[PDB]
RNA sequence: GAGUUGAAAAUAAGCAGAGAUCCGGAGAUUCCCGAAUAGGUCAACCUUUCGAACUUCUGCUGAAUCCAUGGGCAGGCAAGAGACAACCUGGCGAACUGAAACAUCUUAGUAGCCAGAGGAAAAGAAAGCAAAAGCGAUUCCCGUAGUAGCGGCGAGCGAA
RNA sequence: AUCCCGUGUGAAUCAGCAAGGACCACCUUGCAAGGCUAAAUACUCCUGGGUGACCGAUAGCGAAGUAGUACCGUGAGGGA
RNA sequence: AAGCGAGUCUUCAUAGGGCAAUUGUCACUGCUUAUGGACCCGAACCUGGGUGAUCUAUCCAUGACCAGGAUGAAGCUUGGGUGAAACUAAGUGGAGGUCCGAACCGACUGAUGUUGAAGAAUCAGCGGAUGAGUUGUGGUUAGGGGUGAAAUGCCACUCGA
RNA sequence: AGGGCCUAAGAUCAGGCCGAAAGGCGUAGUCGAUGGACAACAGGUGAAUAUUCCUGUACUACCCCUUGUUGGUCCCGAGG
RNA sequence: AGUGCCGGAAGGUCAAGGAAGUUGGUGACCUGAUGACAGGGGAGCCGGCGACCGAAGCCCCGGUGAACGGCGGCCGUACGGUCCUAAGGUAGCGAAAUUCCUUGUCGGGUAAGUUCCGACCCGCACGAAAGGCGUAACGAUCUGGGCACUGUC
RNA sequence: UACUGUUCCCUGGGAUUGGCUUUGGGCUUUUCCUGCGCAGCUUAGGUGGAAGGCGAAGAAGGCCCCCUUCCGGGGGGGCCCGAGCCAUCAGUGAGAUACCACUCUGGAAGAGCUAGAAUUCUAACCUUGUGUCAGGACCUACGGGCCAAGGGACAUUCUC
């Protein structure tokens, strides 16, 4: 599922023109990624899948301040 | 159009080479986030 | 309050003024299949150890590592699940057609599928309108008006 | 312009911020990035009560008879 | 257009010229015009969502089947013949997308059939018939698809979708 | 003969991965005979059943009792 | 040569993206003549224009034909002259499943043969892996001739 | 080899995304040189504050090496020497880097400013294990944890 579980952010829909304006659908999706994290408390890896913009938040305020917001946590 | 990351690095180990356990010199995230931060090596001011 | 034991209506035996048959409100029962849920299955069956399966509730436990998480054993009336004409919210989303052809455009965010919930739903209490004059959250009808507009400035679309 | 979004950047805090159909100045209006909320409004598988310049068995529901039956189709489905 | 107004626009800015110097409205009924399927019946199609591999195309798993009769390969043995090989006569042997031919599977020719006995058959003959063979059961592949020893053939008497 | 045993093709699939939804992949298992594993024959009878009822003679699986051994049972490592 | 494919310097061409600079808007604040607005215009905030850097691709350069494909005219006496082209068909075969003209012509087969067999070559318009030419076997294959056989006649 | 697009694929900018190190890019200041058509003591680009600088803040000439070199003759480290050298003057379209103001050409040391590199590193990221680790028991069954091995900020993935 192309879904950040931080951010809450989806794939957008699309109609990509070209120059005549002869449209299609297509979905920009969002810039996911399989990453290690690392836990303050515990001081371990935790393997997420995480947006771009979610490790900006994680060091803005530490994974605990962000991780409350999506219920889950202790892997 | 691009933009360095500029981090606040103070330390605690000595660190191989610009290390003091005590500077407060400025690197990019990449050495926080990869290296330091988690071996426990240094903290964000 | 007088005759009844469903429909077609025949028999046989009963129950009825100490009050039936009936009518209403509240309860009890409800084989098997079906969300199906002890396990299997070719729905209405077969196997059992006779069991709400599975999940969050709640009691203990104790993995790979301290804590923890997975997991195992318990108690549980035990909340959830499925169904439902239209209306409605959200997700995906056509083409024929019209443009006397056709790709922008139109058909339309319509039909369809998918998910969700109520008696309505959604909206909703100004980072709003408006003009130097004022109004005070939404929603619906009349109206402004087919006006201001947008538009291969074409077909058409069209506000406040 | 206003409203919302993927990518990258990335503010300020009422000596503030946003809007007033690019944009700047001055006025005026409001306070975004947390929530909840009855009514008037939409509809008919359906219940009760009423009405009809509605139908009357080739009509009216497909269906006035034990009809979605008989029958057809592997099946979705069609259908007296 | 600002604006002016019985006038106004046109322009050094006149004269000239254009357009003005006025007049009901609400119903009912008809006739046409417009929008909706729009006088009625009638396409081939396009798109979405479902249902089909009991027919047939390929494959898979498991079983089953192929009367009877022919031919005689490699090898091997024993002689003949070599320094030994080579080569050659007889035996043995049972190969083969081998032969002839039932079941089985096909479909070349004709005749018959043509409101048929049958929505592809009957009859007389035909090819393969131990293999790239036939076939039962239970499965797999799905339509912008599948499958195809390839004809656009087959995918439930439907196939250029 | 099937099921109460076993598995193949194939199916469904806990946890797990992946996906707007519907769902897709996939292990542990669980289903799934067309295969493995398993114990009965003759004669007799009768409107309609017979290896099923009758008569004779059989065989498989359990509960008695005589001897016993101290553990069994499952998992599990092999033969087959 | 063309196209395709493969490989290859420098040069040209070259996006997004930056980027030194130009030019406009707005405006505190000074100023200007009778006509009712006009000159500038600091900071900030807005918008445009962009010297330079910027890959692949393409042009450009080489190689490749069991890669797509293509394999000539005209004039004179086997032999020469001359033009164009990337190059002008080698072996083989040839009137053919290719041949129009056409029942080509010649020979064989038959009393007579637009079909058949062999040869010629004027190959309209065969040709070497869309292979060329041969070939024992095999064919419900096409196409000629004979024997036997008969109501096919 | 119709128009317009869509996909596969390739290429760059940006995110994921880090680190040192040397070599020779561009631009910005300090300071220093340099720059011989012809007049000809002048390896002088244009122009200028306008006539004493400088010297004993240890000098003319020279010893030998260094920078530059269109080989005409500039510029300069230390010192034997020992405190002089010299500006208009005559040749020129111009006057003397005697002091010094401002800049074109082309270059030498430092400082900043970024960018282009190649290599390696490893800690992100990718990939391996009949390597090990266990619940009541298995993982030579998917996967999970742990050491590890190989790649390595490339690659993959998102956007433009």
């Amino acid at each position: 599922r192309r879904i950040c579980p931080f951010t809450g952010k989806k794939s957008n829909k699309a109609n990509r023109v070209s120059h005549s304006n002869h449209k299609t659908k297509r979905l920009q999706f969002v810039n996911l990624q399989y990453k290690r994290v690392w836990w303050e408390a515990g001081k371990r890896f935790v393997k997420l899948r995480l947006s771009t913009k979610a490790l900006k938040t994680i060091e803005k305020n530490g994974l605990d301040a962000v991780a409350k917001k999506a219920g889950i946590d202790l892997r | 159009k691009k933009v360095k990351k500029i981090r606040k690095i103070i330390l605690k180990e000595d660190i191989p080479d610009l290390g003091k356990k005590g500077q407060l010199l400025d690197v990019r995230a990449g050495f926080l986030r990869n290296f330091l931060l988690p071996l426990g090596k240094a903290e964000v001011v």
